[PDB]
């Protein structure tokens, strides 16, 4: 039996072989009743989305736009303050965004329906970061491992707000 | 390698759970149909059909009974901790008389809160009509740490349980030939169950009971009085109570047993301040019931050279008139599961009513005769849980004669010579049921119509064509005269029924004379003309389970099947199933006119108030006697006028029992469409909605078919019945919770 | 036959030596119908819990935590640290290492070959080969034991005098 | 007496005739399957017109069919 | 764990977990929001 | 106003309904004693009576004479919150529910065993397809186009 790298009780799960964030961590066995194409392509969009998000925090705390709408320091509450207009712009814009990159197939069963598809690669590197292929795993590990630390970050925050109310400071 | 069990015959394994159908050869393969699914719980605890031998089928019959005791154990568990938590049994202790018991709180949902009724005692919840708290006073339990206790304890046994069922099937099996002791089995459930645990009873009222429910009539508050394990450490606080404690064991042991007559009185009659029997009295009687059922335990040979046969008591009794007498019936009463179950269940279910009976007819327990709502849930309760087991048990029996009855072991027996005269039972029931019918009817209809034309002498009344029931009343005053003539140990009459005096708790009434007069003759009647039809349903099921002119192999066709054709005129329900499922409408007619006869006589003509000066005022108001003789009476004076709680209890904390009425209302005319109608219509109707289906590509792979024509009268049966009884659950309920 | 502990019992039929802390004690043949491992993992899981909550109580009535919260005797720490929702961050945690042990311990009754109780956590090393990790654990099963015993002595003389350090 | 016809659908596989509780039902001899056997219907006098003779039937829809008719004391099955 | 997983998987209990989840979210929803007699928008 | 209908803030008759439910609540928190639950339970039945018909005022909804909301259904977005967003909101639940069942049936209805798999569901593929229920309205509408929505003549019909 080889045993996990990270959990070393357990034994190596299944279907993580070929990854650039493969340290043997499935204790539930996620990857085996669910597509690991789907699960790397979902991991990177809610590490990317928490990663904005956490920015967001940060930035809306210490700018905010002119305006009386835009004049919460707090996150939590300029979620309620800005309204439901602004907030429906953005769902609507993501929405376009969302059919646009995947380019109609957005389910779970209708992605990755045909392979030819990296999880998570949608092409976007206008700067030209990532030419050389050899630090382009070391930037694949650090963007996963940036997005797991900024979920974390992101519900550290939501909650701070909720249960002080002021801000993150 | 025991000569009574097998060990590790079955594997614990998770694999047959993925595998539905498992146990049937048939379902086994897999459905196909939406008819396998119904069949996988029709056949579930069949388990004659999924072995072919007895020893397989006694231990899984073994182990389901463990099932079922330690799911009985956790609803009581589940009893006790709701008393312990969420009840006002502390409050109520302190004011027996004038706070409702209440164990089940509501959350506060969907507006649902308004059921948190004012019980009393500061608390809000539903009111419990199971008499619990009753019960639990009259053990003695004065605190809610000795019903959290109690629980506790509960749930251990059923886990104790449940892991009998599975050691005793999978671990330690027992054989055959240990099943097949009964005469061990009847020594052990005489002795030990029976006996010893009513001397085991019988101790703990004596030593708890008595001393702890005497302190609390005296007027001791329940936290003052001591705790129960003190009453046996200091024989000075029981002593105190019944000062015949002092001398111990040695009046026992020296055959001085007047000594004991502090404590174990014959009394009679109720407990002037709790309304209840006499609590030594009850003691009194469960040592007596023990020692009886103790020594009636050492009757059957077992493992030496002592006590009886069951086969050779058996064997003997024959006679002229009767063959070969009871020769074959030890054979078929232990090879045969289904006729024990035909017997068993029928004595339980009588049992059952028999204990509704005795039980408004001598209240058992401290404050439970005025508590009129827990009276009447007990009685119709019990009553209908007795005519369910009778019906349980002629269908096992039908079940036995079709399945397990072999014709060559019973030649020239007493079933044989049953089988052989099956006519002429059933003609002469027939006409019995008959006779009883038009009687007793149409004298309810002729009453009817005679009032109905203004002729108020020409009816069935007492101020009329009178019809006392003198045999009756005879009896009633042998039993009030029986204190000190023919029980000349006897202070009072068993109960207050035969005669005496109005026995009053807090100015409710407990117990009084229940007079019989026109209006109880009739209704007497009725219930003997129903009894009789169901008897006769279900007699005729059993003995023509076999066969018959129609059919003369219905053996053939099993116990469970719809008909044989459409031919002879037409063959529709003439299984033995068919039986049970006409058996148990007319047991559903019986028990609903008994507990209506119940309600209305005891509103009309026991339960009230008394007046300081002794002026009895009912509930009613004595209607019972003058208007309880015609359909119309009974239609206006007890359904329309006792229906004016429940149709008014929307927006109080009764609303609950007005929805329930409409849904069990709903769920009984939804009944309807099963019993009515057929399955080549609803087959025909799933034929186009399949259709529709197949249009959309989304027709299920198991195709859909309509219930089978047994299952649909089945589904029919079972709607209706829940839909008449909670009907008349709800109605009750209200009403009498009301006033 | 005649099981160490027990030298007038036959031996437990289950335990022969290949144990550590097997000396045969097993009257009521627990073994007999449970797995070897299942019951091994119990049991050192209860020493361990009951090793850190014999050593917790016992600091716990002499050093508090800052806070007015903390400044109750550990007999009735349960109830101010439930409100105070101190035990549900323990609940949390441990909850997420128990379905982590769920998992461990399917796989190894399921074969895989992990030791009962065994979870490698091993920062340092305190165990280089064979006879080491034999000798401690004996020594954890050995204390554990004896710390389970000490709580249960503990709490029971806490509750029926409501005494400090020493309950006596 | 009802009226009992045979379809040349028949297989002659015999499980109407061993089905039929009157003897109505026999197997003769044909041409038209595997077999070389088609049921027969000549006493459908003793026709009682329970129709188990159609429920064994494995053909799709049947190649027994009983129409029920006039009655009679041995198609009412009258014991009396 | 792996028949008992396919225990789970069977109608009954998928049926029971989803409706036990169903009616919980609803009930929840129905003690956060209560007596919601139109859209709350 | 509409159907001769008039805003609930403005009905005498829901103020005094509102007035006789909170009288009778208050009666009720009467017969008990102190900070004791019953007490605090009514109290809450009150403010959430008080809150719901506060609510019910500042609504948009019209009253009939018997001091009760009536439902405007006929299709104006005026009175919109009160049919036409629930009816949207089910709408996109109900057809959820029903791609996903149709999406599942067909899934599994190409598999060796189609009949297993629907009283033992695959709880892995049953996962997939259901979280994949939020476009059914695109899917729907891109399988209609397609034509694998419908079956033609392969359905079976009945004898006439
Ligand atoms: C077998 C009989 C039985 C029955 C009919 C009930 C019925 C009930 N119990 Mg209960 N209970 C039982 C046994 C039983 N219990 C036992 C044996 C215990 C001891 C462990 C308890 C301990 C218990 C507690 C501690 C509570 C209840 C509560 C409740 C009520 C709400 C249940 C609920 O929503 O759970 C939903 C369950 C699920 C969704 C799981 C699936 C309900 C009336 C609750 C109550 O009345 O709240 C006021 C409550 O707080 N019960
Ligand atoms: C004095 C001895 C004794 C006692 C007390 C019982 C008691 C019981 N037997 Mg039993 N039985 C006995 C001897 C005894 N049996 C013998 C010698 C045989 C062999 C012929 C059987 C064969 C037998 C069968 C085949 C069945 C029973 C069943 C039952 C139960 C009937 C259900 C009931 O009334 O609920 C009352 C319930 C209670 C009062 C709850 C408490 C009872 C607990 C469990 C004590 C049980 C005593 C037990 C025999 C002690 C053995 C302990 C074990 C470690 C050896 C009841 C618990 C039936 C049953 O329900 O199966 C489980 C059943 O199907 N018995
Ligand atoms: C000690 C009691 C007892 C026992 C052990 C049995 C045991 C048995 N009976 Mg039996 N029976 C009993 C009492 C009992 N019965 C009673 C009291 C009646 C009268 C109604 C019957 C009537 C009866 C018939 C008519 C038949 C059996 C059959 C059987 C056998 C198969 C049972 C099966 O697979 O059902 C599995 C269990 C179910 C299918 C459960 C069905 C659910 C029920 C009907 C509804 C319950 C609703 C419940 C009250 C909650 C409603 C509340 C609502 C708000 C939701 C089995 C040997 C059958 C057989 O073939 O025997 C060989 C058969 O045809 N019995
Ligand atoms: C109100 C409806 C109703 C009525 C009146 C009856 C009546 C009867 N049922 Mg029942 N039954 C009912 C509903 C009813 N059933 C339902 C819903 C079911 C479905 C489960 C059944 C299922 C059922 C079974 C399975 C059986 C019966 C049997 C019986 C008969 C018992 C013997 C008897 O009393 O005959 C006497 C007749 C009456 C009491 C009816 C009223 C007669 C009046 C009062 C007296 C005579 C009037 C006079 C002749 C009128 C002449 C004037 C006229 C010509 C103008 C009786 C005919 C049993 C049977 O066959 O009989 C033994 C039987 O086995 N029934
Ligand atoms: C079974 C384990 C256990 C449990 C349930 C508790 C529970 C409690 N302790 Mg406690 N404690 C423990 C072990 C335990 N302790 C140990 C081993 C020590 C010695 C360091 C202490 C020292 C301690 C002090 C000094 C105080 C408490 C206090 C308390 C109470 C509230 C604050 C709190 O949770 O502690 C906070 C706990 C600490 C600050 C130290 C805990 C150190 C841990 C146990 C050692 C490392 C283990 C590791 C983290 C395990 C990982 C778990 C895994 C699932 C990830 C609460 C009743 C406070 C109180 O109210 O007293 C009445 C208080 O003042 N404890
Ligand atoms: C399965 C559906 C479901 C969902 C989505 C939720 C969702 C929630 N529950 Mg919950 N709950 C559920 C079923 C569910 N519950 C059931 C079946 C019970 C038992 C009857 C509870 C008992 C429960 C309690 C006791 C509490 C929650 C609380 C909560 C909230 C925080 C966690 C959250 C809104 C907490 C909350 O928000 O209260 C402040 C809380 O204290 N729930
Ligand atoms: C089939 C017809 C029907 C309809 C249209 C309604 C509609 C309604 N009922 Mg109702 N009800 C019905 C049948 C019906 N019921 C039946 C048969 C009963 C008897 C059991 C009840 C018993 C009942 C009670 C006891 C209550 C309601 C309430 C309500 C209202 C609040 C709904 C709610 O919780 O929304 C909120 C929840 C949702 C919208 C769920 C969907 C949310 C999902 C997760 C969105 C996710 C996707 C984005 C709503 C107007 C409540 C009310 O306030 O009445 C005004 C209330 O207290 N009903
Ligand atoms: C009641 C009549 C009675 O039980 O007498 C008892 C009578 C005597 O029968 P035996 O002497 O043959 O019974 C001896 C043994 O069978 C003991 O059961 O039994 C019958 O003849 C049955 C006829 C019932 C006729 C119903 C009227
Ligand atoms: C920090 C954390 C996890 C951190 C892990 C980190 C950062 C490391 C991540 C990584 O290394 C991995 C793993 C793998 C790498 O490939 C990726 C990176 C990113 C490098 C979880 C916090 C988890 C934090 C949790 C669970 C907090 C729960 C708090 C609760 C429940 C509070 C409740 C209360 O506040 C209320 C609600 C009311 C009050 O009155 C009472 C109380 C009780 C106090
Ligand atoms: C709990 C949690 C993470 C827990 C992580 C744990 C335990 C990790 C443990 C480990 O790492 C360690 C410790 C060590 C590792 O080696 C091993 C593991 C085991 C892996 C994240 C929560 C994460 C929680 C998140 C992200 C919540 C985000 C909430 C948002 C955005 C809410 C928005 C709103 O609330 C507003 C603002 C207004 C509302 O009215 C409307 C809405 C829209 C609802
Ligand atoms: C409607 C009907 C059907 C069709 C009924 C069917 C197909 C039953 C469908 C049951 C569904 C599929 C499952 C049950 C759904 C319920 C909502 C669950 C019960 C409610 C719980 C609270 C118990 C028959 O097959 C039938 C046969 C013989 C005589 C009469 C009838 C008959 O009336
Ligand atoms: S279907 Fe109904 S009617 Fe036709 S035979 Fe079977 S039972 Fe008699």
């Amino acid at each position: 039996k080889v045993f996990s790298k990270s959990v070393p009780f357990l034994l190596k799960p299944a279907g993580l072989d070929g990854m650039v964030g493969d340290v043997g961590f499935d204790p539930l066995g996620f990857a085996t009743f669910i597509d690991i194409r789907w699960l790397r392509e979902a991991e990177l969009k809610n590490g990317r989305v928490a990663m904005l998000a956490f920015l967001g925090f940060i930035v809306q705390e210490f700018i905010r736009l002119p305006g009386d709408l835009y004049s919460e320091p707090n996150g939590v509450k300029a979620f309620f303050q800005v309204g439901p207009q602004p907030l429906l712009q953005i769902f609507l814009f993501c929405g376009f965004l969302e059919f646009n990159m995947h380019k109609g197939k957005l389910t779970q069963v209708d992605m990755f329906e045909d392979g030819k598809r990296e999880p998570g690669n949608f092409g976007f590197d206008p700067l030209g970061f990532g030419k050389d292929p050899a630090k382009r795993e070391r930037y694949a590990l650090a963007e996963l491992k940036n997005g797991r630390l900024a979920m974390i970050a992101i519900g550290g925050l939501v909650h701070h707000a909720l249960v002080t109310g002021h801000a993150t400071f | 390698k025991s000569t009574i069990v097998d060990f590790n015959p079955v594997e614990t394994s998770f694999e047959k759970w993925a595998k539905p159908g498992q146990f049937s050869r048939t379902l086994a393969k897999g459905p196909k149909t939406t008819t396998w699914i119904w069949n996988l719980h029709a056949d579930a605890h069949d388990f004659d059909i999924q072995t072919n031998s007895l020893q397989e089928v006694s231990r899984k019959i073994f182990s389901a009974h463990f099932g079922q005791l330690a799911v009985i154990f956790l609803w009581l568990s589940g009893m006790h901790f709701h008393g312990a938590y969420f009840s006002n049994y502390s409050a109520w202790l302190t004011n027996p008389t004038s706070t409702k018991p209440s164990a089940q709180i509501v959350w506060p949902i969907v507006g649902q809160e308004v059921l948190n009724a004012d019980v009393g005692g500061n608390f809000q919840g539903i009111q419990i009509t199971s008499g619990f708290f009753q019960l639990w006073r009259a053990e003695g339990i004065t605190s809610e740490v000795e019903l959290y206790w109690t629980a506790v304890g509960g749930l251990v046994a059923s886990f104790l349980m449940l892991f009998a069922g599975w050691f005793h099937y999978h671990k330690a099996a027992p054989k055959l030939e240990w099943f097949q002791n009964v005469e061990s089995m009847l020594n052990h459930h005489l002795a030990g169950l029976l006996g010893l645990g009513s001397l085991s009873w019988a101790g703990h009222q004596i030593h708890i009971a008595l001393p702890i429910n005497k302190l609390l009539d005296l007027g001791v508050s329940p936290e003052e009085i001591p705790l129960p394990y003190e009453f046996i450490l200091n024989r000075d606080l029981i002593a105190q109570l019944y000062p015949s404690f002092n001398k111990g064991l040695t009046p026992f042991f020296t055959l001085n047993w007047g000594e004991y007559s502090d404590f174990l009185t014959f009394k009679g009659g109720l407990n002037p301040v709790t309304g209840g029997l006499w609590l030594t009295d009850t003691a009194h009687h469960h040592l007596a019931i023990a020692v009886l059922f103790i020594v009636a335990g050492h009757m059957y040979k077992t493992n030496w050279f002592l006590g009886h046969s069951i086969k050779t008591i058996l064997e003997a009794h024959k006679g002229p008139f009767t063959g070969e007498g009871h020769k074959g019936l030890y054979e078929v009463l232990t090879t045969s599961w289904h006729a024990q179950l035909a017997i068993n269940l029928a004595l339980f279910g009588s049992l059952s009513i028999i204990v509704a009976h005795h039980m408004y007819a001598m209240p058992p327990y401290p404050y439970i005769a005025i508590d009129y709502p827990t009276q009447l849930s007990l009685f119709t309760h019990h009553v209908w849980i007795g005519g369910f087991c009778i019906v349980g048990g002629a269908a096992h029996g039908a079940i036995f004669f079709v399945r397990d009855y072999n014709a060559a072991n019973n030649y020239n027996n007493l079933i044989d010579r049953v089988i052989r005269h099956r006519d002429a039972i059933i003609s002469h029931l027939n006409w019995v049921c008959i006779f009883l019918g038009c009687h007793s009817f149409g004298l309810y209809v002729h009453n009817d119509t005679m009032r109905a034309l203004g002729r108020s002498q020409d009816l069935f009344s007492d101020n009329a064509i009178a019809l006392k029931p003198i045999f009756a009343q005879f009896i009633q005053n042998l039993h009030t005269l029986a204190p000190g003539s023919t029980a000349p140990n006897a202070l009072t009459t068993v109960s207050y029924a035969f005669g005496g005096d109005v026995i009053s708790v807090g100015s409710k009434i407990a117990m009084m004379p229940i007079s019989l007069g026109t209006a109880d003759f009739l209704v007497h009647h009725i219930h003997a003309f129903t009894i009789h039809v169901t008897v006769l349903i279900l007699l005729k099921g059993v003995l023509y389970s076999r066969n018959s002119r129609l059919i003369p192999d219905k053996a053939n066709l099993g116990f469970r099947f719809p008909c044989d054709g459409p031919g002879r005129g037409g063959t529709c329900q003439v299984s033995a199933w068919d039986h049970v499922f006409l058996g148990l409408f007319w047991m559903y007619n019986s028990i609903s006119i008994v507990i209506f006869h119940f309600s209305w006589k005891m509103q009309s003509d026991v339960w009230g108030t008394v007046s300081p000066t002794g002026a009895v005022s009912h509930i009613t108001g004595g209607n019972f006697a003058q208007s309880s003789i015609t359909i119309n009476g009974w239609l206006r004076d007890f359904l329309w006028s006792q229906a004016a709680q429940v149709v008014q209890s929307y927006g109080s904390s009764l609303s609950a029992y007005g929805l329930i009425f409409l849904g069990a209302h709903f769920i009984w005319a939804f009944s309807l469409m099963f019993l009515f109608s057929g399955r080549g219509y609803w087959q025909e109707l799933i034929e186009s909605i399949v259709w529709a289906h197949n249009k959309l590509k989304v027709a299920p792979s198991i195709q859909p078919r309509a219930l089978s024509i047994t299952q649909g009268r089945a589904v029919g049966v079972a709607h209706y019945l829940l839909g008449g009884i909670g009907t008349t659950w709800a109605f009750f309920l209200a009403r009498i919770i009301s006033v | 036959e005649k099981s160490k502990a027990v030298p007038f019992l036959p031996r437990p039929a289950a335990l022969d030596g290949s144990v550590v802390g097997d000396v045969g004690f097993d009257p009521v043949g627990f073994t007999s119908w449970l797995p070897l491992s299942y019951l091994q993992e119990a049991e050192i899981k209860h020493c361990r819990i009951a090793m850190l909550a014999t050593l917790g109580w016992i600091v716990a009535d002499f050093v508090h935590l800052p806070g007015a919260v903390h400044e109750v005797s550990s007999l009735a720490a349960h109830d101010v640290a439930v409100k105070s929702g101190a035990l549900a961050q323990i609940l949390i945690w441990t909850s997420i290492a128990e379905a982590i042990s769920v998992i461990a311990i399917s796989q190894m009754l399921e074969g895989s070959g992990r030791q009962p109780g065994d979870f490698k956590f091993d920062p340092l090393n305190f165990a280089k080969d064979e006879k080491s990790l034999k000798k401690m654990q004996l020594s954890e099963l050995k204390n554990g034991r004896l710390a389970m015993l000490a709580f249960s002595g503990i709490v029971t003389q806490a509750a029926l005098t409501g005494h400090a350090f020493p309950y006596m | 007496s009802h009226t009992v016809k045979i379809y040349d659908t028949c297989i002659g596989c015999t499980q109407c005739v061993r089905a039929c509780p009157t003897d109505v039902l026999e197997m003769v001899p044909w041409d038209g399957c595997k077999a070389g056997q088609i049921a027969s219907a000549p006493r459908t006098e003793d026709c009682v017109g329970c129709k188990r003779c159609e429920t064994a039937c494995p053909t799709d829809f049947l190649s027994v069919r009983v129409y029920l008719g006039g009655e009679t004391t041995r198609s009412l099955g009258l014991a009396y | 764990m792996k028949d008992f997983l396919k225990y789970l998987s069977t109608a009954p209990v998928l049926l029971t977990a989803w409706l036990t989840f169903t009616a919980g979210f609803v009930i929840e929803i129905n003690r956060f929001y209560p007596d919601a007699l139109t859209f709350p928008f | 106003d509409i159907g001769g209908l008039n805003p609930c803030k403005d009905s005498e008759v829901f103020q005094k309904r509102l007035a006789k439910t909170v009288k009778k609540l208050e009666n009720r928190l009467k017969k008990y004693e102190e900070g004791t639950p019953p007490q605090i339970a009514i109290q809450q039945q009150i403010t959430q009576t008080k809150q719901r018909f506060t609510r019910y005022a500042d609504s948009n909804l019209l009253c009939g004479n018997d001091g009760l909301p009536h439902l405007i259904t006929d299709g104006r977005w005026s009175h919109g919150s009160e049919f036409l967003l629930p009816s949207i909101l089910f709408l996109y639940i109900s057809g959820w529910i029903g791609w996903v069942g149709r999406k599942y049936i067909r899934t599994v209805g190409q598999t060796s065993n189609p009949t297993e798999k629907e009283i033992i569901i695959d709880v892995p593929l049953a996962i997939s397809i259901m979280t994949s229920g939020f476009l059914w309205p695109f899917a729907a509408w891109q399988e209609f186009l397609s034509g694998d929505l419908i079956a033609s003549d392969e359905t079976i019909t009945t004898s006439p």
